[PDB]
């Protein structure tokens, strides 16, 4: 349940990549194949799933959205079954890359939220900027928006909330054309504001929600703008007042506090979004509720000891020594990780890895 | 371990053609995919048209409809025909090849300019 009320109007990072299977590879058993992109700036990504030097045909991808310090991640995946003889990888291509990089497939009780992630890119002379809008409860995502898809309307994307009736996906598709509405203003604002020339291409992100306890009652809010990539302005953490970022956003504070935009978001943080929260996690609850404990295993002058964590909700976990690859989605719904750390041949049973994870009874210390 | 050797670029004015070849070297069942890349004015080379050794083909938005790829049935050559050329379309042109062990090799690149 987005923002009701249409919103107030108004750096590069290269990617992380990663290639693996959705389960252990088994020769003859189908499986699914994915490249995890993360941590990247601009949103513009050539991603290729390769077949023994060839591309792929049937590839698909999850829709964009992206963390705290606004780099965006994204999912490309395809089905297939790996037999003996075939090697697979994946190739990414980046402003940020000399030459595109190609990755090799190496076979061998809590609280909750609700978050809306909004990206807008500009596209000079090449039509209406691009209009990204996905919707998350805890770590699942369950509505999206693509303007440059064929419905031009709010979409499903988890079962339980395709229970909602025709009032319900008229009013958010309603509310997201709004948002763009919005973020295409900004954009020209924003480009005048900096004394961009109309010729280059501009990000602006937008991302709001509210966290719960385990009681369900209201813990934290958020709402947060950013343009290419950068900090722009955000409501603080008590929901009464803004964080203008430079002497450009200064002047929107100043509309905003003049037009008390802040108590309008403040009253949906607090309550609206709370409300349908609580709804999401009762309509889905044999989704959102659940815990999947993750799977846990060890691999191994110097040699190095890897602690490996599988199919485990939520994507929150720990995993320390006493190298950390990005949590990365199965793409069914679980997540994967693992941590690494070298040691001289001999000693390695001095070493120990903890899991901390929301599903494990208690902590996992782990060792050779 | 592969070399590919590359040809046929130059100067051309604006709405020309030109056609690029790029020859591989080593075993005919080293390599699978060729095609070419080519340098963007700032950091990245961009996509341009590459082709499996079936025929697969997947060209870059700014040349469809205008490029057009092609390949030799018996020898490891592709052909890059570029029809209605722009000023925008200058830049030096890389061929490359993927083993089919998903290694990419790189040529020294062409340089192409539209007046």
């Amino acid at each position: 349940y987005m923002l009701d009320l249409q919103p107030e109007t108004t750096i590069q990072r290269t990617p992380k990549i990663q290639v693996y299977s959705r389960h252990p590879a088994e020769n003859g058993k189908s499986n699914f194949l994915n490249c995890y992109v993360s941590g990247f700036h601009p949103s513009d990504i050539e991603v290729d799933l390769l077949k023994n030097g060839e591309r792929i045909e049937k590839v698909e991808h999850s829709d964009l959205s992206f963390s705290k310090d606004w780099s965006f991640y994204l999912l490309y995946y395809t089905e297939f079954t790996p037999t003996e003889k075939d090697e697979y990888a994946c190739r990414v291509n980046h402003v940020t890359l000399s030459q595109p990089k190609i990755v090799k497939w190496d076979r061998d009780s809590g609280s909750h939220s609700m978050r809306y992630f909004f990206t807008s890119v500009s596209r000079p002379g090449r039509g209406e900027p691009r209009f990204i809008a996905v919707g998350y409860v805890d770590d699942t995502q369950f509505v999206r928006f693509d303007s440059d898809a064929a419905s031009q309307r709010m979409e499903p994307r988890a079962p339980w909330i395709e229970q909602e009736g025709p009032e319900y996906w008229d009013g958010e598709t309603r509310k997201v054309k709004a948002h763009s509405q919005t973020h295409r203003v900004d954009l020209g604002t924003l480009r005048g504001a900096y004394n961009q020339s109309e010729a280059g291409s501009h990000t602006v992100q937008r991302m709001y929600g509210c966290d719960v306890g385990s009681d369900w009652r209201f813990l934290r809010g958020y709402h947060q703008y950013a343009y290419d990539g950068k900090d722009y302005i955000a409501l603080k953490e008590d929901l009464r007042s803004w964080t203008a970022a430079d002497m450009a956003a200064q002047t929107t504070k100043h509309k905003w506090e003049a037009a008390h935009v802040a108590e309008q978001l403040r009253a949906y943080l607090e309550g609206t979004c709370v409300e349908w929260l609580r709804r999401y996690l009762e309509n889905g609850k044999e989704t959102l509720q659940r815990t999947d404990a993750p799977k846990t295993h060890m691999t191994h002058h110097e040699a190095t000891l890897r602690c490996w964590a599988l199919s485990f909700y939520p994507a929150e976990i720990t995993l320390t020594w006493q190298e950390l690859v990005e949590t990365r989605p199965a793409g069914d719904g679980t997540f994967q990780k693992w941590a690494a750390v070298v040691v001289p041949s001999g000693q390695e049973q001095r070493y120990t890895c903890h899991v901390q994870h929301e599903g494990l009874p208690k902590p996992l210390t782990l060792r050779w | 371990e592969v070399k590919l050797v590359e040809s046929g670029g130059g100067l051309v004015q604006p709405g020309g053609s030109l056609r690029l070849s790029c020859a591989a070297s080593g075993s005919i069942f080293s390599i699978n995919t060729m095609g070419w890349y080519r340098q963007t004015p700032g950091k990245q080379r961009d996509l341009v048209a590459d082709i499996s050794s079936g025929g697969s083909t997947k060209y870059g938005d700014s040349v469809k409809g205008r490029f057009t790829i092609s390949r030799d049935n018996t020898k490891n050559t592709v052909y890059l025909q570029m029809n209605s050329l722009k000023p925008e379309d200058t830049a030096v042109y890389y061929c490359y090849g993927l083993s089919y062990s998903n290694d990419d090799y790189w040529g020294q690149g062409t340089q192409v300019t539209v007046s």
